[PDB]
């Protein structure tokens, strides 16, 4: 995150940290979003170009976090995951599109003040939040600067942009999987996610039950604050038929 | 989020 | 557990905000 | 420059 701010404890209760086994190290950000599953973008596991393709077995899901490197003594909670489940037609190849995946934990989680689920939109949710103007926030123990890691979590604000801006800043083809954050050159304000931000949650509070949801997943971009770019990420409720589809297969 | 992602 | 889903125990669930909600809530006009 | 983790975690 670039121009955020440390969050305050309990602020953001579903942000999950995907964590590597050896070299022990952060590999992306992921959402609670019930005791068992946990929602992060696909490229996080499954990424060809990098020689990228994580197994259950290659990670651990931490929970609970506040500090990027300490092991939260007695705050946070460890899982191991039971299955990796990736959309079947996510596209490495050309865009990031449909950069989704979900993980389910090998055994169900026990909420606190510091480990609470976020919901998943409904139509209506999405109908009316989704609006060039409203603001969501992004949440990530990432790059601080484009060039660095912040010692606790970080947030921001921003603003949801029109697809034409969105489209007329980039060469690269976006889809109706997508969707771009930030402030405008002229707006006079800052921030964005950055790499090692990826997977996490992009949120909106609901002004009708005053609920948390989440509408994308941090995707990808083109330098992190840069003047005329946006950041991308997975448009959560167009993928949700996917979801709930295998929640109802594999689980719960 | 990685190094694009 | 996505019942109570979304009302953090912390803000929501004491009635207290997070120092930058009020941002957001301004926001959807 | 993360700090061990338990080794029943891992």
């Amino acid at each position: 995150i670039v121009e955020g701010s440390d969050a305050e404890i309990g602020m953001s209760p579903w942000q999950v940290m995907l964590f590597r086994k050896s070299p022990q190290e952060l590999l992306c950000g992921a959402s609670l979003i019930s005791d068992r599953w946990v929602l992060t973008a696909a490229h996080c596991l499954l990424y060809p170009p990098w020689d990228k393709n994580f197994t259950e077995n290659d990670l651990l899901v931490r929970i609970g976090k506040h500090s990027r490197t300490r092991y939260e003594r007695n705050i946070e909670k460890i899982s191991m995951l039971e299955k990796i489940y990736i959309h079947p037609r996510y596209n490495w190849r050309e865009n990031l599109d449909r950069d989704i995946a979900l993980m389910k934990l090998k055994k169900p989680v026990a909420f606190s003040d510091y480990i609470h689920p976020v919901c998943l939109p409904d139509r209506e949710t999405a109908a009316s939040l989704l609006q060039a103007g409203y603001k969501g926030r992004v949440t990530g123990w990432g790059n601080l600067k484009e060039t660095g890691q912040p010692s606790v979590l970080q947030v921001v604000n921003l603003p949801i942009v029109e697809r034409p801006v969105c489209k007329d800043s980039t060469r690269i083809r976006i889809t109706d999987n997508m969707f771009c954050a930030g402030y405008k050159p002229d707006e006079g304000k800052r921030g964005d996610a950055c790499e090692g931000d990826s997977g996490g949650p992009f949120v909106m509070k609901s002004p009708f039950n005053n609920r948390w949801y989440q509408m994308g997943i941090v995707s990808w971009g083109e330098g992190c604050d840069r003047d005329g770019k946006y950041g991308f990420y997975t448009h959560v409720f167009r993928l949700k038929k996917w979801i709930q589809k295998v929640i109802d297969q594999f689980g719960e | 989020x990685x190094x694009a992602p | 557990g996505e019942a109570d889903c979304g009302l953090r125990p912390l803000f929501e669930k004491k009635s207290l905000e997070d120092k930058t909600e009020r941002e957001l809530l301004e926001s959807y006009i | 420059d993360f700090e061990e983790i338990p080794e029943e975690y891992l």
